[PDB]
């Protein structure tokens, strides 16, 4: 009955109820004006005439890669175009941030708690007649209907990007920092409360836990050694709580930061990696700075690991990503001169995209192994079995699965799939054309526009019967790849301006923070520059094995 | 002001 | 034995150690480079030569009196003045913030933990020979000396600007949102989260609290109406924890945002007046809104009293106490083309200097009446018995004291002073001279510079010995103040940049926010940008009694 259910404002206009059936659009700094927010200003229709659509972008970043050979050397202008690359997402955001789960308007509420995960497009209000406002019908399709027809995997699509085991593993590993959802108060809710890189994974959430998994001396984090190797501690031997099943032995329930990443050794090798790059920073900066102490030791080397992976995430982790032949580059002071707000708060929707399990493969092959998700999953001693060395090798030479492209979800993880339906739906999350419309994009007008195929694209419609009714996760599963491309156009303008205020955003790379001093001198500095996931793995893992996130 | 004026009379 | 213990750095610099006997300035953007930041570059030098000192600028925006009121009633000229006042102060405050107590250095711990007040100056190392680092005696002078002999008040010393009891109890009740000690943790601690003006003080700090103080009914707070006057409700009906001395009548223990207002008539005056301000801003968007329901109706009154707070506190609060024949102006917008952070963390700093007890006078006169310090703390029945109206008019006439100057502080509140001092030390506090670098003022060579005095000044000398080692809050309260002012230049030179960023700061102030829709259409937004100290009183005071911050 809210008159506001069909999201009548366009470009971002505000809608507000003025009546039990009225409404009206605040068109404030949209660019537009009009009942609707459509009608244009002038400098407007000039603006909207320059701008190149996402895929003419993507084509002249994905091209001409000999030019982009001199730009990329080219310090200048390798610069200047990351600052384009930078801006051009900027203006996306909200931040501050505006709405939640709960709160379809903006409220004190909705700013202050913390423990919500903000929202790019506000909950469809519960009294509208259908599921995505007044389109469609008083009820969505199956979602295992969905499931099934177009998301589930028969065979096996690789990522014809390359992406391998590395890159899915660190994704996992990575983003379990900041989507940590409160699954006691709702899948609207998080616990990261720092909402961002803040390397709380490897750390802790509390300054309690993080007392258990410290060491107090050398700045250090405890640690075991196991046949000669360096090891995460024990959760008998610090008492940080983790989640193991009963059967799992007590040498085998590390501690570490995350309490979930001793359910995939997967995720267990990267803690063991990033504990051992901790130390390693210590030992550089005792070093350097005999005269300090253990806790300015601690606290300055996870200000550098901190760097570190924004420097690894933009660097080598995005740029595998983008396929661009230009050189992304990670560098705080290109925002400087820019309005820019310092400062992130974790969208719903950052988590629902993120949902990249076709990633996963069928099997896991390490060395001469392959193991089913079964007998992988919770099982430590495979790790300790092979070695970080063996499993490097082998993470580094397995593909992973095509995400955009359709029907790659692995059966496995079905139910994890289905949850994504079921729980956006539970959020109200509104549909994928509106979200395309929120980030500037063009809404489908077809089913068939969307997949880029007609088998998949009729079972959609024979499920949805509208376009303007399709959701956004699992179109984005289903969404017609970009030319041999992991993703398709709303994944990658989705995910880049929340990627870019998560990364860009964080306080270290702020002025007052982005100077030597921070990070106890030009030698700590120097770290965080010349990161990348080859040193972080030839550092601390014996033999320094070649490694990269694409299969070579 | 202006509510003060009114107000007070 | 820090080599930074003396403060070496200029011109913000940053003191790094190097080795045990050993440091470095990092320069990094501070427009000067060498081994202690202080060879200016071209440009630094340029600059120095253009900027007018803060006592210049003060004197023009406090004559000439004739061009400021063509001035004032030329919007365009008005807004294109408070532009410059808002971007002169901008550059001051760190934010991201940075120090606490605890730390020295910037740090994740003092980054991320919202339980700390932040520091514009770090603490001076603990192991430091001197208090104030390397200068001064082993010891600082003894408080109790301090405070007697130059700031304790024998005659009482009206304020020059004409400062009165409602604008005295406005400074406590408005700041008490946002500094609240911790006291079982610190002085360096706060339990206001917000770290800015969110009126938790009228709604709690808690959902638990607010939830307890609401009527959920036309999104009003709950409320008793004894003799036919509006007040907060009770603890008995509201179950708000809250423990008053077991004699206070039931009705009269009232239930309230800050658990601490109830002592203070002149407290739950204001909080009676803000309570009755919400329950009519509801009844007006219940009147635009009919379609609307209890929480909207709450949350979005709690956005616009912010907004009226802001208003009030820049255009009426900041505007008196700054004697400026220029109309400060709240306007988000001026902001909006400038680099600006909206974000901020309450500085401890700022929580010192603000210990303007001065100001209270020895006895409180209402009607007749007339109370002393001890017959007027704990006494809610004054106010019932006198009613608002007779307290407003009353505390319209009485004059404050003036703070600035020296010796004015009430005997009555002297451990209150001791305190200031005593716990600044333990917040271990750079001296008076190194705060006034750091927000760019000249120091001052001895302490009759300070004074502008000699008796004060002989006696300080002989206390502190060096001008270098006095104490910022002492020095405050103490201070030369301007031309027949409350204060003196280095308490408006710190305090500005700490009240911009808490009052600009706020999120309703940022652009996705700064629109009509955001406060329920063009009256609530009016209802911001109408907002006085006038206007509250008169539409919630019976009777509308005349008011203002001075005195006639
Ligand atoms: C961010 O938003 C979250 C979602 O709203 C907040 O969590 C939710 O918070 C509420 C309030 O704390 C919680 O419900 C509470 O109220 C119930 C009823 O109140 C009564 O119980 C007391 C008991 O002493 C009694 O004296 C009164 O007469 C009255 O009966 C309680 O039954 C319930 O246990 C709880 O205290 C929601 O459950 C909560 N849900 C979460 C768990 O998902 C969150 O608090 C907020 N964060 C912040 C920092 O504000
Ligand atoms: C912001 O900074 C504040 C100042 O550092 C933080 O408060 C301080 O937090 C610490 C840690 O929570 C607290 O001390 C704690 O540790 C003591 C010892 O650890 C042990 O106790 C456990 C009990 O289960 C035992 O298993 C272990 O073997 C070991 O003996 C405890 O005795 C103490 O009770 C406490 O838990 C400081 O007292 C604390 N002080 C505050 C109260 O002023 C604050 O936590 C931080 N905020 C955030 C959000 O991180
Ligand atoms: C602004 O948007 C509203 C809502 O979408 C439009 O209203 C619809 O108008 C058509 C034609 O009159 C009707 O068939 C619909 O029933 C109307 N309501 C809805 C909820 O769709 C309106 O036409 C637009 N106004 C302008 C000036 O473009
Ligand atoms: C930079 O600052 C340091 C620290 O204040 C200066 O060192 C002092 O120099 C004088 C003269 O040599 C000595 O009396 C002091 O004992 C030195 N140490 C301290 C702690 O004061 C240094 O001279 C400055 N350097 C420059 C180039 O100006
Ligand atoms: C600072 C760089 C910001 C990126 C802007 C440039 C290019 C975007 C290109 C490709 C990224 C692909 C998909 C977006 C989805 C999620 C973000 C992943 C990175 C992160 O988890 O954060
Ligand atoms: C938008 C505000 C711009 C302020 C800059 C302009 C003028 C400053 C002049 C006088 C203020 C006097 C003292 C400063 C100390 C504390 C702040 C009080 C207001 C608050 O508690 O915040
Ligand atoms: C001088 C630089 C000219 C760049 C012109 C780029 C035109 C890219 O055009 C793009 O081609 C893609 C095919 O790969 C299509 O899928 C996209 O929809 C289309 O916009
Ligand atoms: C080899 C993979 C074939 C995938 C096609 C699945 C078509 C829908 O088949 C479904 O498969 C699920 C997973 O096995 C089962 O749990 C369901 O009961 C079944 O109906
Ligand atoms: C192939 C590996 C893909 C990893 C991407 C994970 C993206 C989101 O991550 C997951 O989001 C869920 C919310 O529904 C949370 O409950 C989970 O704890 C979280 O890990
Ligand atoms: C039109 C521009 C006139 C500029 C003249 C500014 C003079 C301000 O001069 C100020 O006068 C004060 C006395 O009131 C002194 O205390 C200050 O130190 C001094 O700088
Ligand atoms: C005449 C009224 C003057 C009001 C100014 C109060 C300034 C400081 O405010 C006080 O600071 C204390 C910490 O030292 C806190 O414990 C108190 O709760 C807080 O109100
Ligand atoms: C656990 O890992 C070992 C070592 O690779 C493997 O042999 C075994 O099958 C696994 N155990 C289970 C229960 O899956
Ligand atoms: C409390 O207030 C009343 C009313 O003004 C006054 O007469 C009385 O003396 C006060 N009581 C105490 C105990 O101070």
């Amino acid at each position: 009955a809210n008159p506001c259910c069909s999201n009548p404002c366009q470009n971002r206009g505000e809608c507000m109820s003025t009546g039990f059936d009225q409404y009206k659009c605040d068109c404030t700094r949209t660019g537009f004006y009009g009942e609707n927010c459509t009608t244009p200003e002038f400098l407007t229709r000039i603006k909207l005439l320059l701008k190149p659509t996402p895929n003419t972008v993507h084509y002249i970043l994905t091209h001409f890669k000999g030019v982009w050979n001199i730009v990329n050397n080219i310090p200048f202008l390798r610069s200047l175009i990351m600052k384009y690359v930078l801006t051009s997402r900027s203006y996306l955001i909200d931040s501050p941030p505006t709405y939640n789960v709960h709160y379809g308007y903006k409220s004190w509420e909705a700013f202050s708690n913390l423990s919500y995960y903000t929202r790019a497009l506000p909950p469809v209000a519960d009294d509208c007649p259908t599921p995505m406002g007044v389109k469609g019908n008083k009820e969505l399709p199956d979602s295992k209907e969905v499931l099934e027809k177009v998301l589930l995997r028969r065979e096996f699509i690789p990522d014809p990007q390359g992406s391998n085991m590395m890159f899915a593993f660190f994704a996992q590993h990575f983003t379990a920092q900041f989507f940590k959802t409160d699954h006691k108060r709702g899948p609207g809710f998080t616990r990261g409360l720092g909402h961002g890189v803040d390397l709380n994974h490897i750390y802790g959430e509390t300054l309690d836990r993080q007392h258990k998994l410290r060491l107090f001396k050398d700045g250090k984090l405890k640690y075991q050694v196991i046949g000669g190797e360096v090891y995460p501690p024990t959760v008998k031997d610090t008492q940080v709580e983790m989640i193991y099943p009963p059967h799992i032995p007590e040498n085998l329930q590390f501690a570490v930061g995350q309490e979930v990443f001793g359910l995939v050794p997967g995720l267990m090798m990267y803690a063991t990696i990033w504990l051992r790059e901790h130390q390693r920073v210590c030992d550089i900066l005792k070093q350097e700075h005999p005269e300090w102490g253990d806790e300015q030791l601690f606290q300055t080397s996870k200000l550098i690991l901190i760097g570190e992976t924004i420097k690894i995430v933009i660097e080598d982790y995005v740029q595998h990503l983008s396929g661009y032949h230009f050189k992304l580059k990670f560098d705080p002071e290109l925002l400087f001169n820019q309005q820019f707000q310092y400062q992130n708060r974790i969208a719903s929707e950052f988590n629902t995209l993120y949902h990249w399990h076709p990633l996963l493969p069928d099997t896991f092959n390490i060395e001469d192994q392959e193991y089913s998700f079964k007998q992988f999953l919770y099982n430590n001693s495979i790790l300790l079995e092979h070695g970080l060395t063996q499993f490097v090798e082998s993470f580094t030479r397995q593909i992973a699965g095509r995400v955009a492209g359709g029907r790659n979800v692995p059966i496995a993880v079905q139910a994890v799939a289905k949850a994504s339906i079921d729980q956006s739906r539970e959020m109200k999350y509104q549909s994928l054309n509106e979200y395309r419309k929120r980030f500037s994009l063009k809404p489908y007008t077809s089913f068939e526009e969307l997949t880029g195929e007609k088998e998949m694209a009729a079972e959609l419609k024979a499920l949805y019967s509208d376009i303007d009714v399709m959701e956004l996760y699992p179109a984005l599963l289903v969404e017609k790849p970009r030319p041999d491309a992991i993703f398709g156009e709303t994944m990658v303008e989705l995910g880049a301006p929340f990627s870019l205020k998560g990364l860009m955003g964080n306080p270290i790379c702020s002025p007052q923070y982005w100077k030597p001093s921070t990070f106890g001198g030009e030698v700590g500095f120097k770290i965080i520059n010349t990161a990348s996931i080859q040193s972080l793995i030839c550092n601390n893992v014996k033999g320094c094995p070649f490694t990269s996130f694409n299969v070579q | 002001t202006k509510t003060a004026t009114i107000n007070a009379s």
